[PDB]
């Protein structure tokens, strides 16, 4: 009978805000989520939802991927990295393991 | 679950039918968990069910509706009687779900029922056994409780077991607020019954002490002034009063003195614990400021031992250096001092005498 | 004035371009003199100021060393007795300043002091 | 009519009014005449 | 020209000296030029203003540990002349006990502040009669409306 | 967004049961007091003026 | 004093009221008072307590000897209990801050007290 | 210990790499130039450029485009800028919380800032306004990585914990926007050993963004954030913050009381310092308008609601759904009942500048409760979902007691006892059944005078124990309780519990990864709204 | 009287030190009284303070001053300050019905007014 929608909403992480390219969007990744914002009316154009399913894994770090703009390199506490796309979503659902003990930071 | 409850009401019925008190008895006992023997404790009692409260204060109690009615003792010869009494579950709250069906047009329901219930336990026994341990245990609304203080009065106003429960009764109708208390006692006393109270309040506080003096309170005070306005002008309106305000004057003053010299009594005892503390660690040798004579100094201030720790910017801790405890204690001694070196201190041994001029 | 000591290296790169690189309170009043040495594995720099305490940094390696603060106090004793008189005695810009003590040590083993 | 307002002169009043501006009518200043034989003006601006 | 949320003719408000040494953080220069009475832009709502700001900024110990004989006769001063209303009581007690905690030593030093420490007691000793006969009075009304009912 | 500098709110302290009202304060600001004798001390009959 | 008092009362007059109570003498006028202006006579005698703080030890005497002689003159009136209910308001702030004033009294009464020792031992000195 | 570092490169080659290290002591060293110093066994002697502004731990710090300014961010709430070729030194200084996080523009001119208070400002250069503002759920997070200047052992040392539940509710009028409690920052919150949330953010539920933000307690942005100590500031918490029946009404408490560390000198007899600061409380009741565009202004404020000797812990409040009254339970015992009248004195009224009279609140009915002491009691209070019947729960531990009030008149139309085990936790009323929660849960109808479901919940620590919490539904007759599954620490997981109003079996029971800390109910239509630790906001709905 | 407390207290006597206790001399008498002697004198009157509750007008002068002159003694005492300090601990339980207290004075001082107001109407009229 009852049901429970999707969580949105979500806390902005410590990784630093990354601006796009032509510095019209801003990339801001929050826990379980990356949304792309537009700088100028300040209203969301995408939001690339992230499952983060193991307590306590984090997202922890972000960058676009500096060879090609419109890429990011996400990658949690675990073994995990994303090659998602903003304006679109081509990555979430296949992400790639790194078999860590606890992957503590990344740069691209 | 409720099936099974009603399918152990209706043998009860069939029990109450048939008229044999012994075994329901004993279903009673299964259930609160005949020889019926007691654990000697008012707290300690197993917890129980609301519809077997609901049960036995239904079979227990009565109701006659004439447009209004009156509890009676179906069972006056009840250990289910004195385990609910001691087990505090004859609330109002308690009897009227037990008697949701004929009380549904009664108006003042909990004040017929507050006045009505001591009197029942009373008249059960006379030796009020019974009521003493209903007033420690059950709560107590403040008609229940000048009821009860009425029939304490009636019984005096083996010799003990009443004078407890008079001072049970006065701490719960302290903690009651004054405007139950004023209503519930205006109705259900006399004026001159009154003045009976405020005699066995005198008792409680000339005999305490208060009047009297040295070389040859908050809970009776409320009840004084409750009982003072709830009978008024009305019920007065002699040199009763002029002494009777002449000995609550001598008590005020008694607590005045109390205030003074409890404010004076605590510094002082604060001031020496420290002062020891202090003398203590001087005697040790670690040379701090102590007063020499046997009066009290000006500031009641004792120098502390210095910390360990020192907060740094922004607000971190760190640990004290002995250099900076060094200079600190050299700020600490004084302008002119004798500093005993021993052959013990050359050895490695022992410490010093320091004995300081007096700032 | 504000009894603070700066110390400042070129910025690397572009040249005749100083910056601040550390500064420091020394001393407990404003800093009214100061001058340096350097020669025979020794460079320091002396500044005196207005609480009498001639502070010596090292230069070279500041920042890597402790300072050290001489002191005020004159080095002769300036502070002389006469045991059998009990008389303590010092001297300053034109006054000799004679104190008796009038009693021994063990005495006193705080009213009489 | 509840007593709003008031005060007291140093003689029995015979005759008050506040008077007024000109448009929209606000009052510009109160006299009152006593029994002294004085006239109070007390003068509101705004 | 104007930022959005000011005034257009550009009116900001200017800050008066004491709110000045109070938002850098200098307690003690905020609290004479407050409590300095002689001065034509005295104010006790202003003081106590100064000093509930200085109870939940948690610094009027640093506020008046820094004295000297003749300030802290002037804040004794004012401690004592504003026990009195009940509006700031709590304010003007606590003052009060801190100026207690921090300059008592020194009472056999100066006469003149053991007369500003007996004229204080001389003042708080008359406002507990005024307490303890506001609550006699005060049984009395509790009394009539009993009666009415 | 920077918040603007805001000085002390001075307080609301609470009053007495008997404030002065607005009313009161506006009766009271009529100020400017001049007092007309009359001639031979005469005491006053009546004013008046138009509408 | 008690139809100088009804007149200040009945007008709301302030100097007589005052001067009046500048001032036996105050039981014989709130004797002699009318019944009708006890109530007034409360609510101009809280304004005054509260406006100025060192004027209580008389007006809690005027409240007290009201209170006394015009007590079942306030129940017939019943429907203004609310002059009452402001006099209970102004002696709840008035007896606001006991606790920690006793405790302050306290702390001044030690400084008294040595300073007292102290000049009777500098007298015989 | 370092915190950040921002490098930057001298350059298509690479000639040297500049680095600036932000410690958690507070300062910044510049090391000038690294690969000509280590390129070169032997090196030369290395000395960093100090720069010391901030006193707590930096948070970051970043060089700017040309290289010629060096901005930073820290607990302070400014931003600050380092000339680097003066001595000089530029501060934007009175954000909203800590600078948490910067970066600079491709281009030299914007910066983009992450405050700490879940938000985000593209700032443009010497205009220095946020040309872009993205504003979050502000509420209180368990955070991953813990905190930047909890590493050198300060005087009080920041913890991740929730402590009590978040303040909230959803508005009325308008049930897209939630009204909730919170601070300056996240961590300028829990900072100081005690919650400090005094201001409430609107918050727009169909599209997530925080729409507005107004303080409700004293606040100061413009002051500093900390003591000269060293300990941040506590600010007065806004305890019981509940919303009319009108969409046009606000009624909020907010307490503080000084901190332990601060009395020291109140202390006379057997005074701890706990019960100094205790005795010098501060509890002011605030009513609210809420006008159209979501802002709040004050009609009335009481500084003591309720009083005796000392001043009274409120408890709870609740408003009346069928009228404009708020029900406020205290310490003293009494239930007071506050209603809006006109301000009128003798007839005059008092109008605002517009024209509108001023409405004022105050107290129109006071209730003594009946208590009933057996040989520290709390509160709790709801209305019907008819008004008519206020029940107030009045909470000595283990006997305790509900008394159903008329509204209409102050008498007392029922009383009810022997129904909760512990301290009273809370207490609402669905269409004839009392829910409330003490150690126990117990669903007990009134118009049966019976009591339908109980449940003992399961034993656990003090601190899950004050953050289990229920909300009904008032549409679709449910309710919906909230605990943690077992001090408090990041890796806690919570189970909600969706029950009818006439069954036993709980409707929907599904746990979370994260602890909830609020329930809420939109008032148009029936389902929840629940807010996480790691601050996401998800809506259960049936269908 | 500086010399007939010395003796009294020092056997522990029960009557001698109430001959002294009931008769500006007083405070002439302690101050040159011996310390320690001087804490036998407070031992006692804290043994019949913590006892009872009760008052004594003479004794309030009597245990101030003794506990400024010869306060400073109680150092060299550790029974002395343990009883002090569980004295001012019941003296805080006297203390926390004071409220209550006065306002049953104040009843008291309204009805004993009242009643000699009817009886002085009956000889009025």
């Amino acid at each position: 009978s009852w049901k429970v929608s999707k969580p949105m909403g979500g806390r902005m992480s410590d990784i630093d805000p990354i601006f796009s390219q032509d510095e019209r969007h801003l990339i801001i990744t929050y826990n379980t989520s990356i949304q792309v914002y537009s700088t100028e009316d300040s209203l969301l154009v995408r939001r690339i939802a992230l499952p983060l399913t193991p307590s306590a894994t984090h997202i922890v770090s972000s960058a676009l991927s500096k060879s090609n703009p419109d890429y990011l390199w996400v990658a949690c506490s675990d073994g995990r990295i994303w090659h998602i796309n903003w304006t679109s979503g081509e990555g979430v659902d296949t992400p790639s393991t790194i078999d860590t003990k606890k992957l503590l930071d990344m740069a691209v | 679950s409720w099936s099974e409850w009603q399918n152990k009401a209706m043998q009860a019925d069939e029990l109450l039918q048939n008229n044999d008190i012994q075994s329901w008895e004993e279903l009673m006992a299964e259930v609160f968990k005949p020889e019926w023997e007691w654990p000697s404790s008012r707290s300690d009692y197993a917890r129980v069910d609301r519809r077997w409260v609901v049960y036995a204060i239904n079979k227990v109690f009565g109701w006659e509706g004439q447009n209004t009615g009156r509890l009676t003792c179906r069972l006056p010869e009840s250990s289910v009687l004195i385990y609910l009494v001691d087990a505090g579950h004859l609330s109002t709250s308690n009897v009227k779900s037990a008697f949701k069906d004929d009380v549904r047009e009664v108006d003042k329901v909990e004040e017929l029922i507050g006045e009505q219930l001591p009197i029942i336990l009373a008249e059960v026994d006379p030796t009020m056994e019974l009521l003493v341990g209903y007033l420690s245990g059950t709560q107590l609304g403040s008609s229940e409780l000048v009821s009860s203080i009425k029939l304490l009065l009636c019984s005096l106003g083996l010799d003990e077991h009443r004078t407890r429960g008079l001072g049970i009764a006065f701490s719960k109708l302290a903690a009651c607020p004054a405007a139950e208390t004023v209503k519930s006692l205006r109705r259900l006393f006399k004026p001159d019954e009154v003045l009976v109270l405020l005699n066995v309040l005198r008792a409680e506080l000339i005999k305490d002490g208060w009047t009297t003096r040295y070389l040859d309170i908050q809970l009776i005070a409320d009840l004084m002034s409750r009982c003072i306005d709830a009978v008024g002008l009305s019920g007065w309106m002699a040199n009763f009063f002029s002494q009777f305000q002449a000995e609550i004057s001598v008590a005020l003053e008694g607590v005045m003195e109390a205030v003074r010299l409890k404010g004076v009594i605590a510094e002082a005892a604060n001031y020496a614990k420290r002062a020891r503390r202090a003398l203590a660690d001087s005697a040790k040798g670690k040379a701090m400021t102590v007063h020499m004579s046997a009066e009290l100094p000006l500031g009641l201030k004792t120098d502390n031992k210095i910390s360990t720790e020192r907060v740094r910017s922004g607000g971190e801790i760190v640990a004290r250096s002995s250099r900076q405890i060094g200079h600190f204690i050299s700020k600490r001694r004084g302008i002119y001092s004798i500093h005993r070196i021993s052959e013990e201190m050359l050895l490695g041994a022992a410490g010093p005498t320091v004995v300081q001029e007096a700032r | 004035m504000d009894r603070r000591t700066a110390v400042y290296e070129p910025m690397a790169g572009q040249s005749g371009r100083w910056s601040k690189v550390f500064h420091r309170r020394y001393h407990q009043h404003d800093v009214k003199a100061m001058a340096s040495f350097e020669g025979k594995g020794m460079s320091v720099v002396v500044s005196g100021g207005s609480d009498a305490s001639p502070i010596v940094l090292p230069l070279r390696a500041l920042g890597k060393e402790f300072h050290r603060t001489l002191p005020h106090l004159p080095q002769h004793p300036t502070v002389l007795s006469a045991p059998k008189a009990r008389y303590i005695l010092s001297w300053w810009e034109n006054e000799i300043r004679i104190w008796h003590l009038l009693n021994s040590a063990q005495q006193f083993l705080p009213l009489n002091l | 009519w509840n007593v709003v307002a008031g005060a007291k002169y140093p003689s029995p009043i015979l005759s008050l009014s506040v008077i007024t501006a000109g448009a929209s009518h606000d009052d510009r200043h109160l006299a009152v005449g006593m029994q002294s034989g004085v006239l109070s003006i007390r003068t509101r601006l705004s | 020209t104007a930022d959005p949320g000011t005034h257009p003719r550009g009116r900001r408000p200017k800050l008066k000296p004491w709110q000045k040494a109070f938002r850098q953080g200098r307690y003690a220069a905020a609290v004479d030029d407050v409590l300095n009475t002689t001065a034509p832009s005295y104010d006790p709502v202003i003081a106590l203003t100064l000093l509930t700001a200085l109870r939940h900024r948690s610094a009027l110990r640093e506020a008046l540990q820094g004295r000297d004989e003749l300030s802290v006769i002037n804040i004794l001063r004012w401690a004592g002349k504003y026990v009195a209303d009940p509006r700031y009581r709590s304010i003007c007690v606590d003052v009060a006990f801190h100026l207690i905690d921090l300059y008592a030593e020194h009472v056999g030093g100066s006469a003149e502040l053991a007369t500003q420490f007996q004229q204080l007691l001389a003042k708080v000793n008359r406002e507990v009669e005024k307490a303890e006969l506001a609550i006699v009075t005060g049984g009395m009304v509790e009394s009539l409306m009993m009666s009415v009912e | 967004m920077a918040a603007e500098v805001v000085p002390l709110p001075q307080l609301k302290l609470p009053s007495g049961p008997s404030p002065i009202t607005a009313e009161q304060r506006y009766w009271r600001s009529f100020k400017k007091q001049k007092s007309h004798t009359s001639t031979a001390n005469w005491p006053i009959s009546h004013i008046s003026f138009p509408a | 004093l008690g139809t100088v008092l009804n007149q200040a009362l009945r007008t709301d007059d302030s100097d007589l009221l005052e001067s009046c109570l500048q001032t036996l003498i105050i039981q014989n006028t709130i004797n002699r008072m009318d019944s009708s202006l006890a109530g007034t006579l409360l609510s101009k005698l809280a304004a005054r307590m509260h406006r100025r703080p060192g004027r209580a030890f008389g007006l809690m005497r005027w409240i007290q000897w009201t209170l006394v002689a015009h007590g079942g003159a306030l129940v017939t009136q019943p429907d203004l209990i609310n002059r009452l209910t402001e006099l209970s308001r102004v002696l709840e702030e008035r007896s606001r801050g006991l606790s920690s004033l006793l405790a302050l009294k306290g702390k001044l009464d030690m400084l008294d007290a040595q300073l007292k020792y102290r000049k009777a031992l500098k007298m015989a000195g | 210990i370092i915190s950040t570092f921002d490098i930057r490169p001298i350059i298509a080659e690479l000639q040297d790499i500049d680095v600036a290290v932000g410690g958690a002591r507070g300062a910044i060293y510049v090391y000038s130039n690294l690969l000509a110093h280590l390129h070169t066994l032997r090196v030369g002697t290395i000395q960093p450029r100090k720069y010391h502004w901030h006193r707590r731990a930096v948070h970051s710090v970043k060089w700017s485009g040309d290289g010629n300014y060096l901005i930073s961010g820290g607990y302070e709430t400014v931003l600050v800028l380092w000339q680097l070729d003066t001595g000089r030194v530029d501060f934007l200084p009175h954000l909203s919380a800590a600078i948490e996080n910067i970066v600079v523009s491709p281009k030299g001119s914007a910066y983009a800032l992450h405050l700490d208070d879940n938000s985000a400002m593209v700032l443009s250069t010497a205009e220095m306004k946020p040309s872009m503002y993205v504003s979050g759920i502000q509420s209180l997070v368990l955070g991953d990585r813990p905190s930047k200047d909890a590493l050198v052992r300060r005087v009080w040392r920041p913890i991740d914990e929730i402590a009590s539940p978040l303040v909230a509710t959803i508005s009325p009028q308008n049930p897209s926007h939630m009204f909730l409690c919170v601070g300056n920052g996240q961590q300028a919150t829990v900072g100081g050993g005690a919650t400090s949330t005094p201001l409430v953010q609107v918050f727009d539920i169909s599209s997530f963004q925080g729409v507005a933000k107004q303080a409700i307690a004293r606040t100061n942005p413009t002051d500093v954030n900390i003591t000269s100590e060293g300990v941040p500031i506590i600010e007065p918490t806004a305890t019981k913050l509940a919303f009319s029946h009108d969409g046009k009404w606000l009624a909020s408490i907010d307490e503080w009381q000084p901190p332990e560390r601060d009395t020291e000198a109140y202390l006379t007899g057997s005074k701890t310092q706990s019960d100094a600061c205790k005795e010098r409380r501060e509890i002011y009741l605030k009513f609210w308008e809420v006008g159209a565009d979501q802002s709040l202004e004050l009609v009335t404020r009481i500084n003591d609601a309720h009083y005796t000797k000392q001043t009274e812990s409120i408890f709870d409040l609740a408003s009346d759904p069928t009228s404009a009254r708020f029900a406020t339970i205290g310490n003293d015992g009494m239930v007071r009942f506050w209603s809006p009248k006109l301000r009128k004195r003798d007839g005059l009224m008092a109008t605002r500048p517009d024209g509108q009279p001023l409405r004022s609140w105050s107290c129109s009915r006071v209730v003594p409760l009946p208590v009933h002491e057996r040989q520290p009691y709390s509160g709790a209070i709801t209305f019907s979902e008819d008004g008519s019947i206020l029940f107030a729960a009045f909470g000595p531990p283990s006997g305790a007691l509900v008394v159903a009030i008329d509204t209409q008149t102050g008498t007392v139309r029922d009383v009810v006892s022997g129904m909760f085990k512990g301290d009273i936790r809370a207490m609402k009323s669905l269409s004839s059944c009392l829910i409330m929660l003490s150690d126990d849960l117990v669903v007990y109808d009134i118009v049966s005078d019976e009591m339908l479901a109980s449940y003992t919940l399961k034993e656990t620590s003090e601190a899950a124990k004050k953050l289990t919490q229920l909300a009904v539904n008032h549409q679709s007759r449910s309710f919906a309780l909230a605990a943690p599954i077992p001090k408090l620490k990041r890796g806690t997981k919570s189970e909600l519990l969706i029950f009818n109003i006439e069954d036993e079996e709980p409707k929907l029971v599904k746990t979370f990864s994260q602890v909830i800390i609020s329930v809420c109910a939109v008032p148009s239509s029936s389902g929840f709204v629940v807010v996480d630790s790691a601050a996401q906001v998800w809506s259960i709905t049936e269908g």
